[PDB]
C-alpha cells in the first residue's frame, strides 16, 4: 500500500495533476491497453501508476509523448487502408 | 441492569474516550444478553390482476 | 447499515428504501464542502451524480464496475433536470446555450 | 466545420420570459380536460392533465389501445389514438399547453417587491390591481384630447369622457387593458425623452430616479424581452410525471397537489369559453374572469392572494413556486442534502492496533458494500458462471468470497465521515481493514480531528467508485497525508489522552527509586533494566546516547555523550528518528511539548518519518500507560487541612460587613459588594491552598532525611500532563466551587460552601441546576450560530479560489508583533510565518540581504529573521493580490496540511470559511456575536467619528441638536463642517491641530470609517485585529489569511467617482473597474480613466452579489431571484462552484481546474 | 372598496342591480317576445329561407334526413 | 406530510417500483454473451434457423 503520496507530490508539483496523471496511467493499467513499469505487489492499478510517478518514469510529458507515437502507430497500420478510400473523389 | 466488577485504569487504549472493555466472563454468563420480541406481517390483498 | 444499489423514489429518482433496505446516507451542503476544501472534483461528482441523482449514470456505472472499468459517464442529475421543467412550467423560459 | 444541431456537452444557460409560440413549441398537445383517469380502466382519458397521446404511453414501447405492442414498432403514431410507442420515460419530459381565453397576468411579475409590470409601465402597483380587477378604467394610448396615457378613470368618468371623444381616445379595464399598456410601450421613445429630461433639471431627487430608471429601461430592452410577455396568453402544462397519480396499498391513490390547481385553471378557463358563447352579461364574464386569474395565480405561486385549500384537506395546496423554492430556509436539494448510494454507517469503536493510515470495517457491511466490485471480481477469476450465480454465491456467502473481498479491499480506500462536519478533516480516507463485529473502527490520533467521542457516535462511509476518486481520496482525503490542521500549520495528530499519560509517566523523576545515581551504555539495556524490574521506570540515571543533528549540509551528523536523564526517557529515545537532538525527550514530556516534539519532527524529517514517529508514540503512550497503573480513587482528591478556617475567616467578614449595614455604617450594594469581594477572595484562597497541596505536598526521603518534589498523585498527573481535567474542575473537586448566578444574572452572595468530593445539599444542588441548563443551552445555541456563521461565510467566499499564479506585485500589509498593553500577546515570527514578502528586508547593517524579495519564510528562514533583531516585516496578502477574480498562490502563503507553497487550483475561499467556523462552537462587547457584527460591518450602537481632514479645528454655530465643527486645512478651503450633537462629550481640543482619523470622541467606530478615512490596509487591519483579539482570547489559534480572504471578499465591491466609461454612482466589482482603468490608461482613451472609492460590504451584504443566477437561486429567497434574473434575460456562464455543483458537473477547482481551464481558454476564442 | 379576493368584488358589484318588481318581470318577458318575434317574422320574409326549408324536406322524404333535425314539430 | 414536521412528505416516500434493479441489467446485457457464444456452437445454419 502507498501510505503517502508525498515523494510523487515531490515528481510533480501541483498534486491535483497528480492525481489527474496517475488516474489517466491507472486507466492506461486498468482497462487494458498496457502493462506496468515495474513490479506488481498485488498493488491495484491505482497504487502501481503512483509507483510509477515516484520512480519518475511516468508523467504527464512521457505520456503525452507516448499516445502521440502511438497514433503514428496505428496511422502506419492503416496507411494502405485509408489510402484506398480515394473513390471520395 | 446488572452491577459488575469494575477496575479503573487505561488498559493499551482499548478504553480511550468513553470506550468500555469489558471480559468475556461477561457475554459467557449472558447476564448482559437481552430478548428482543419482533412483531412481522403479512399482508393478502386484492389486486385487478 | 449499508447500501450498495437499492430502490429509487419515483417524484425524483434518489437512493430511498422500500425494503427496510436502507436508503444511502444523505450527503450534505457542508460534506459538499468537505469535498471542496480537498481538491476532489470526481469524488463530489460521482458522489452527487452517477451514485444518486442520475437515473442513466447509476447503472451505467454498475456495468462498468463489474467489468473491471472504473470510470463515470455523468449526464445530467434528474433534480435539476426536474428543476428546468418546474421553472419552464411557468412564464419562465430557460435554456441551455452553446456547445 | 459544421458547428453542431443535436446533443453536444452545454456551456452556460439561459433565463428569460416566455412566448406563447415558445410555450406552445414546448407543448405536444392542448390540455383540454380536466379530467385525468377513467376510473375503471386507469388508462388516461385522451385530452386530459394525464393523457396517452400528448404526454406518453403508460407502459414501455406500448400503444394505449394495445394495436401495436412490440419494441419494433416505435417512431409510430398509431391510427386509433395517436400515441407514439416509446418509454414511459417521456411522460417525465414531454410538456403541454392551455389557451387561455381572457388574457391573465403572471402573479410573479406583478407580485413581486419591485413590480416589474409596474415599475416598467411606471405605474404603482395598487392601480393595476384595481384595474386588474375591474374596479376601475384605465387608458391606453390617450392620444390628444383631456387625458394622460397612464391615467385612471372611474365608471361614469370613462362614460361622460367617451361622450366627448367618441375616437382618439382609448380606455380598456381588465388584464386586456394591462397587455394592451404594456404592448403599445415603445421602450426607445422613452429612452430618449429620459435622457433629454435627465440632462436638463438640476435636482437630485429628480435625476436619481431618472437615470436608475432609463438604465432599467434600457437593460430590459437589451434582454430581449417584450413586455406583453408578462401578461400570459398560453399557460404550460408540467408533465404528468412529474406531478404523478400513482397508486398505493389498498388500492388508495395519491396525487400531486398541482393537478388540483391545474384542473381548476382548466375548468374555469373552459367554463369562460363557454360562457362567452352564450352571451352572458358582464358582471357575469368579469368574475368568470377574475376567479380565472385567482386560479392561474395559485397555480403558478400560491399564498400571495388568497391561499387556496387542496380537496377535503384543510393544509394550502403547495404550488409550482414551493416546488422550487423547497423548504427548511433555502435549501435546494443540492444544499439540504441528498441520498447516495454505495455508502453505509454505524457506531464507532478504537481501534488502537490500527495504523493511522487506515481503520476497521465490519465484515458484512464491506460486503454489501463492494457488492458488484465483488460480483465483477469473482466471475473475472471464474469461480462464478455468470452475475447471477455470483449473486447467488455472495447471498449465500460461500467461503470463496471472503478472499475475493480481501483482494477488492486491499489498495481500495474508503471515506469516513461524522455527523457535525465543520472543517474539511470532517471527511478523512482510510484503507479498509476487514474487522468481525458490527462496529466501525477508528484510529484514536484521528478523534480529534472528527470531534468524536466514544459514547455513541456514529460514523458513516463512502466508496470511492470511480478511478479517480480512489487517487482523489488517496493523495487528497487520506489521513496520513493531512497532519496538519488547514487554519494553522500545528499538528492535528496530536496525541489526546491516555497516549499522553502514558508519555507524562515514562518521563518524570521521583526522588529515590530502584537503580538511583547509576550508568548505562544505552537505551536498549536501559529498558532491558527496567521490564527485568531491576530499575524503576523514573530514576535519575547518567546515560550514553547517540544522537543525530543534520546540521550539515543535507547530511546528518552524529555525536555521542554521557546525558543526565531518566530510565524512561532512555527507553523512550529508542523511538525518537535520526537528527532530533535528545533534549526533546529530556523534560517532563506535557501534552504541549509531546506536540512540538511532533511538530520539529515534521519540519526537520519531513512526512513520513513523521507519519511512522507519531505512530509509535501513540502504541507505547498506551502500552505504557497500561503497565502504569493510573486509577482514580476518593482519597486521590486532597482537600486544603486549613478550607473550614479560611470558610470561618471569610464568614466572619460577611457578618463584619453586616453589623456595619445594621448600623448603617454602609450602604446596601456597597455592602453586597463587599460581601461578593470577600467570598470571591474566599474562593481564590481555599483553590491555591489546595493547588499547593495537591501539587507539591510529596514528600519523600533520599539518602537523607527529607526532600520534596511535584506530586505523583493520579489526578493530578492527569491535570498536569493535559491528559483530561484541568485546574478549573479540580478546584471544583477539592476546594469550594465558585458562587452561582441566579438566571437575571445577580450573582448569589452565598456560594457553594462544599464540593463534589463533599456532600451538596438541597439548595447548593438546586442553585447548580440552573447553572448547567443554560450551559447546555448555551453551548447547544452556539452550535447553531456557528453554523450560521460558517454559512454566511463560505456563501461570501466559495468561488474564490488560487487561480493564476503570481500576479507579482510589491504591495502588501506591514507585519509587526501584535505587542498589546504589556508584553508580546502573540510574536512577530507567528504572524509572519510560511507567509511571503513583498520585498527584500536588511539587517541593521545594509547592502546585506537576508531574505530575497519574495520568498517563502519557513522555520529556518523565521529563525534566520528572529537571529536578527528585524522587528518589521511587509509581507503579501491576498487582500492585496493585483489578480483579478481569483488569488495567486504567490500571494497567499503555503499554509495547508504540507508544509509546500499552497497548490494552484485548491479552492481557498471555502477553507478560509471552514477554518474560521471550526473553533466556533469554542467562543463564549465580545464574544461570537462580536465575531458576526465584524464580518457583518454593522455600525456600532455608540460610534465614535473620526477627523474627516487633517487640520486645525474650531467650534462653530450653536445649539440645536448638534454643534457644528469647522475645519481647517493648511493649504486647501474649508468648506467641510460636520454636525456633531453637542450633547455628547467630546475630545477633539478646540485649539489644536487633529489628523484625518483622529478621535473627535470615544467608543468603538464603523469599520466603514475607518476604510474611507484611514484607508484599505488600515480597515483590514482593523477587522483581522478585532476579530483574532476575540479569537485569541479563548485561546483558538486561527492564521491571519482566512479571515483576510474574507475581508477580501468583504470589499468586492466599490462605487465610483469619476467618468468615462460607465455610471456616476454605481457601485462594482473592483476587479471589472480596475481591469477597465488599466486598460482605459492606454490605448481607447487616452487616459479617460475613472476614480472610484472602495467600498465596505458586509459578509451578508456581498453574498447577494453573484453572476451566476442559479448560485443566487440556492442561498437567497428563489422567487425574487429567479424572477429578476429573467426580465434582465441573465445568462449564466457557471464558473464557479455553488453552480457547477447544482448543475451536476465537475467543479471549477481541485482536480477538476485541469478541465475547467482547458475549457475556459478554448471559450471566447478560436 | 376592494378588499381582493373576487367573492368580495363579485359580492359588491352585483348588490348595485335592484330587485325586479312583479310587474317588471312582465315588461321585460314581453319585451323578449317583442325581439323573438321580430326576428322570426324578419326570418320570414326571406325567399331563400323558405326555398331552403323545401330543399330540406325534399331531402326528408327521400331518406337523406329525418324530421327531427328539420322542425321540432309545428305549432302542431 | 408524514411525520416529524419535516420535509419528509408524502411522496418522498412512494419508491418507484417500474424501474428495474441494476442486479438484473447486467445479467440482461450478460445473457446476450451467452445465447451468443452458444449459438456459435451449432452450425452456421442451425444457428440462423435458432435466431431467426
Ligand atoms: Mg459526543
Ligand atoms: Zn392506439
Ligand atoms: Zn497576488
Amino acid at each position: 500500500a502507498r501510505v503517502t503520496v508525498q515523494d510523487a507530490v515531490e515528481k510533480i508539483g501541483n498534486r491535483f495533476d497528480l492525481v489527474l496523471v496517475a488516474a489517466r496511467r491507472a486507466r492506461q493499467m486498468q482497462v487494458g491497453g498496457k502493462d506496468p513499469l515495474v513490479p506488481e505487489e498485488n498493488d491495484k492499478t491505482t497504487v502501481i501508476a503512483l509507483r510509477e510517478i515516484e520512480e519518475g518514469l511516468i508523467n504527464n510529458q512521457i505520456l503525452d509523448v507516448r499516445e502521440r507515437q502511438e497514433q503514428q502507430e496505428q496511422e502506419a497500420a492503416e496507411l494502405q487502408a485509408v489510402t484506398a478510400i480515394a473513390e471520395g473523389r | 441492569g446488572q452491577n459488575m466488577r469494575v477496575a479503573f485504569m487505561p488498559w493499551n487504549g482499548y478504553n480511550f474516550e468513553d470506550s468500555i472493555l469489558v471480559s468475556e466472563r461477561v457475554v459467557q454468563e449472558d447476564r448482559f444478553t437481552t430478548i428482543h420480541i419482533q412483531e412481522l406481517a403479512c399482508v393478502s390483498r386484492d389486486t385487478k390482476l | 447499515h449499508a447500501r450498495s444499489t437499492g430502490s429509487y423514489s419515483l417524484v425524483t429518482q434518489q437512493p430511498l428504501g422500500g425494503k427496510a433496505q436502507f436508503g444511502g446516507q444523505r450527503f450534505g451542503e457542508m460534506e459538499v464542502w468537505a469535498l471542496e476544501a480537498y481538491g476532489a472534483a470526481y469524488t463530489l461528482q460521482e458522489m452527487l451524480t452517477v451514485k444518486s441523482d442520475d437515473v442513466n449514470g447509476r447503472t451505467k456505472m454498475y456495468k462498468n464496475i463489474v467489468d473491471g472499468n472504473h470510470q463515470m459517464e455523468p449526464g445530467m442529475p434528474e433534480s435539476f433536470n426536474v428543476l428546468l421543467k418546474e421553472i419552464r412550467s411557468l412564464g419562465i423560459n430557460i435554456e441551455l446555450e452553446d456547445e | 466545420l459544421k458547428a453542431q444541431t443535436k446533443t453536444e456537452e452545454f456551456d452556460a444557460i439561459k433565463i428569460a420570459l416566455a412566448s406563447p409560440d415558445m410555450i406552445r413549441s414546448w407543448s405536444f398537445g392542448e390540455v383540454k380536460k380536466p379530467e385525468t383517469i377513467n376510473y375503471r380502466t386507469f388508462k388516461p382519458e385522451r385530452d386530459g392533465l394525464f393523457c396517452a397521446r400528448i404526454f406518453g404511453p403508460v407502459k414501455d414501447y406500448e400503444c394505449l389501445c394495445g394495436k401495436y405492442k412490440r419494441l419494433k414498432h416505435r417512431g409510430v403514431i398509431c391510427e386509433k389514438c395517436g400515441v407514439e410507442v416509446t418509454q414511459t420515460k417521456v411522460r417525465r419530459e414531454r410538456m403541454g399547453h392551455i389557451e387561455l381565453a381572457s388574457p391573465t397576468a403572471h402573479i410573479w411579475f406583478l407580485k413581486s417587491l419591485p413590480s416589474r409590470i409596474g415599475l416598467l409601465l411606471d405605474m404603482p402597483l395598487r392601480d393595476i390591481e384595481r384595474v386588474l380587477y375591474f374596479e376601475s378604467y384605465v387608458v391606453i394610448e390617450g392620444g390628444m384630447t383631456n387625458l394622460e396615457r397612464q391615467q385612471i378613470l372611474t365608471e361614469e368618468q370613462y362614460l361622460d369622457a367617451l361622450e366627448e371623444f367618441g375616437d382618439e381616445f382609448d380606455a380598456k379595464m381588465g388584464a386586456e387593458a394591462i397587455q394592451a399598456l404594456l404592448k403599445s410601450m415603445d421602450l426607445e421613445q422613452e429612452c430618449e425623452q429620459l435622457r433629454e429630461e435627465l440632462n436638463e433639471t438640476n435636482s437630485e431627487t429628480k435625476r436619481k430616479k431618472l437615470t436608475k430608471r432609463i438604465k432599467l429601461l434600457e437593460a430590459f430592452v437589451q434582454s430581449g424581452n417584450k413586455p406583453e410577455w408578462m401578461i400570459l396568453t398560453v399557460l404550460p402544462v408540467l408533465p404528468p410525471d412529474l406531478r404523478p397519480l400513482v397508486p398505493l396499498d389498498g388500492g388508495r391513490f395519491a396525487t400531486s397537489d398541482l393537478n388540483d390547481l391545474y384542473r381548476r385553471v382548466i375548468n374555469r378557463n373552459n367554463r369562460l369559453k363557454r360562457l362567452l358563447d352564450l352571451a352572458a352579461p358582464d358582471i357575469i364574464v368579469r368574475n368568470e374572469k377574475r376567479m380565472l386569474q385567482e386560479a392561474v395565480d395559485a397555480l403558478l405561486d400560491n399564498g400571495r392572494r388568497g391561499r387556496a385549500i387542496t380537496g377535503s384537506n384543510k393544509r394550502p395546496l403547495k404550488s409550482l413556486a414551493d416546488m422550487i423554492k423547497g423548504k427548511q430556509g433555502r435549501f435546494r436539494q443540492n444544499l439540504l442534502g441528498k441520498r447516495v448510494d454505495y455508502s453505509g454507517r454505524s457506531v464507532i469503536t478504537v481501534g488502537p492496533y490500527l495504523r493511522l493510515h487506515q481503520c476497521g470495517l465490519p465484515k458484512k457491511m464491506a460486503l454489501e458494500l463492494f457488492k458488484p466490485f465483488i460480483y465483477g471480481k469473482l466471475e473475472l477469476r471464474g469461480l462464478a458462471t455468470t452475475i447471477k450465480a455470483a449473486k447467488k454465491m455472495v447471498e449465500r456467502e460461500e467461503a470463496v468470497v471472503w478472499d475475493i473481498l480481501d483482494e477488492v479491499i486491499r489498495e481500495h480506500p474508503v471515506l469516513l465521515n461524522r455527523a457535525p462536519t465543520l472543517h474539511r478533516l470532517g471527511i478523512q480516507a482510510f484503507e479498509p481493514v476487514l474487522i468481525e463485529g458490527k462496529a466501525i473502527q477508528l484510529h484514536p490520533l484521528v478523534c480529534a480531528a472528527y470531534n468524536a467521542d466514544f459514547d455513541g457516535d456514529q460514523m458513516a462511509v463512502h466508496v470511492p467508485l470511480t478511478l479517480e476518486a480512489q487517487l482523489e481520496a488517496r493523495a487528497l482525503m487520506m489521513s496520513t497525508n493531512n497532519i496538519l490542521s488547514p487554519a494553522n500549520g500545528e499538528p492535528i495528530i496530536v496525541p489526546s489522552q491516555d497516549v499522553v499519560l502514558g508519555l507524562y509517566y515514562m518521563t518524570r523523576d521521583c526522588v529515590n527509586a530502584k537503580g538511583e545515581g547509576m550508568v548505562l551504555t544505552g537505551p536498549k539495556e536501559a529498558e532491558r533494566l527496567y521490564r527485568s524490574g531491576l530499575a524503576s521506570l523514573h530514576a535519575r540515571v547518567k546515560v550514553r546516547i547517540t544522537e543525530y543533528e543534520k546540521d550539515a549540509n543535507g547530511e546528518l551528523v552524529a555525536k555521542t555523550s554521557l546525558k543526565d536523564t531518566t530510565v524512561g526517557r532512555a527507553i523512550l529515545w529508542m523511538i525518537v528518528p535520526k537528527g532530533l537532538p535528545y533534549s526533546i525527550v529530556n523534560q517532563a514530556l506535557g501534552k504541549k511539548a509531546i506536540s512540538k516534539m511532533l511538530n520539529t519532527c515534521y519540519r526537520i524529517l519531513g512526512l513520513k518519518p513523521t507519519v511512522i514517529f507519531a505512530d509509535q508514540i501513540m502504541y507505547t503512550g498506551f502500552a505504557y500507560a497500561a503497565r502504569s497503573g493510573a486509577s482514580v480513587g476518593i482519597d486521590d482528591m486532597v482537600i486544603p487541612e486549613k478550607k473550614h478556617e479560611i470558610i470561618s475567616e471569610a464568614e466572619a467578614e460577611v457578618a463584619e460587613i453586616q453589623e456595619q449595614f445594621q448600623s448603617g455604617l454602609v450602604t446596601a450594594g456597597e455592602r453586597y459588594n463587599k460581601v461578593i469581594d470577600i467570598w470571591a477572595a474566599a474562593n481564590d484562597r481555599v483553590s491555591k491552598a489546595m493547588m499547593d497541596n495537591l501539587q507539591t505536598e510529596t514528600v519523600i526521603n533520599r539518602d537523607g532525611q527529607e526532600e520534596k518534589q511535584v506530586s505523583f498523585n493520579s489526578i493530578y498527573m492527569m491535570a498536569d500532563s493535559g491528559a483530561r481535567g484541568s485546574a478549573a474542575q479540580i478546584r471544583q473537586l477539592a476546594g469550594m466551587r465558585g458562587l452561582m448566578a441566579k438566571p437575571d444574572g445577580s450573582i448569589i452572595e452565598t456560594p457553594i460552601t462544599a464540593n463534589f468530593r463533599e456532600g451538596l445539599n438541597v439548595l447548593q444542588y438546586f442553585i447548580s441546576t440552573h447553572g448547567a441548563r443554560k450551559g447546555l443551552a448555551d453551548t447547544a445555541l452556539k452550535t447553531a450560530n456557528s453554523g450560521y456563521l460558517t454559512r454566511r461565510l463560505v456563501d461570501v467566499a466559495q468561488d474564490l479560489v488560487v487561480t493564476e499564479d503570481d500576479c507579482g506585485t510589491h504591495e502588501g500589509i506591514m507585519m509587526t508583533p501584535v505587542i498589546e498593553g504589556g508584553d508580546v500577546k502573540e510574536p512577530l515570527r507567528d504572524r509572519v510565518l510560511g507567509r511571503v514578502t513583498a520585498e527584500d528586508v536588511l539587517k541593521p547593517g545594509t547592502a546585506d540581504i537576508l531574505v530575497p524579495r519574495n520568498t517563502l519564510l519557513h522555520e529556518q528562514w523565521c529563525d534566520l529573521l528572529e537571529e536578527n533583531s528585524v522587528d518589521a516585516v511587509k509581507v503579501r496578502s491576498v487582500v492585496s493580490c493585483d489578480t483579478d477574480f481569483g488569488v495567486c498562490a504567490h500571494c497567499y502563503g503555503r499554509d495547508l496540511a504540507r508544509g509546500h507553497i499552497i497548490n494552484k487550483g485548491e479552492a481557498i475561499g471555502v477553507i478560509a470559511a471552514q477554518s474560521i467556523g471550526e473553533p466556533g462552537t469554542q467562543l463564549t462587547t465580545g464574544g461570537l456575536p462580536r465575531v458576526a457584527d465584524l464580518f457583518e460591518a454593522r455600525r456600532p450602537k455608540e460610534p465614535a467619528i473620526l477627523a474627516e481632514i487633517s487640520g486645525i479645528v474650531s467650534f462653530g454655530k450653536e445649539t440645536k441638536g448638534k454643534r457644528r465643527l469647522v475645519i481647517t486645512p493648511v493649504d486647501g478651503s474649508d468648506p467641510y463642517e460636520e454636525m456633531i450633537p453637542k450633547w455628547r462629550q467630546l475630545n477633539v481640543f478646540e485649539g489644536e491641530r487633529v489628523e484625518r482619523g483622529d478621535v473627535i470622541s470615544d467608543g468603538p467606530e464603523a469599520p466603514h470609517d475607518i476604510l474611507r478615512l484611514r484607508g484599505v490596509h488600515a480597515v483590514t487591519r482593523y477587522i483581522v485585529n478585532e476579530v483574532q483579539d476575540v479569537y485569541r482570547l479563548q485561546g483558538v489559534k486561527i492564521n491571519d489569511k482566512h479571515i483576510e480572504v474574507i475581508v477580501r471578499q468583504m470589499l468586492r465591491k466599490a462605487t465610483i467617482v469619476n467618468a468615462g466609461s460607465s455610471d456616476f454612482l454605481e457601485g462594482e466589482q473592483v476587479e471589472y473597474s480596475r481591469v477597465k482603468i488599466a486598460n482605459r490608461e492606454l490605448e481607447a482613451n487616452g487616459k479617460v480613466g475613472a476614480t472610484y472609492s472602495r467600498d465596505l460590504l458586509g459578509i451578508t451584504k456581498a453574498s447577494l452579489a453573484t453572476e451566476s443566477f442559479i448560485s443566487a437561486a440556492s442561498f437567497q429567497e428563489t422567487t425574487r431571484v429567479l424572477t429578476e434574473a429573467a426580465v434582465a434575460g441573465k445568462r449564466d456562464e457557471l464558473r464557479g462552484l455553488k453552480e457547477n455543483v447544482i448543475v451536476g458537473r465537475l467543479i471549477p477547482a481541485g482536480t477538476g481546474y485541469a478541465y475547467h481551464q482547458d475549457r475556459m481558454r478554448r471559450r471566447a476564442a478560436g | 372598496g376592494r378588499t381582493t379576493d373576487p367573492v368580495r368584488m363579485y359580492m359588491r358589484e352585483m348588490g348595485t342591480v335592484e330587485l325586479l318588481t312583479r310587474e317588471g318581470e312582465i315588461d321585460i318577458a314581453k319585451r323578449i317576445e317583442d325581439g323573438i318575434n321580430q326576428v322570426q317574422c324578419s326570418v320570414a320574409e326571406y325567399p331563400e329561407a323558405i326555398t331552403y326549408l323545401l330543399e330540406q324536406y325534399d331531402r326528408v322524404e327521400a331518406e337523406e334526413a329525418r324530421l327531427s333535425d328539420l322542425i321540432t314539430g309545428f305549432v302542431d | 406530510p408524514i411525520g416529524d414536521d419535516e420535509d419528509s412528505h408524502l411522496g418522498d416516500f412512494i419508491e418507484d417500483t417500474t424501474l428495474e434493479l441494476p442486479l438484473d441489467s447486467a445479467t440482461t446485457e450478460s445473457l446476450r454473451a451467452a445465447t451468443h457464444d452458444v449459438l456459435a456452437g451449432l452450425t452456421a445454419r442451425e444457428a440462423k434457423v435458432l435466431r431467426m
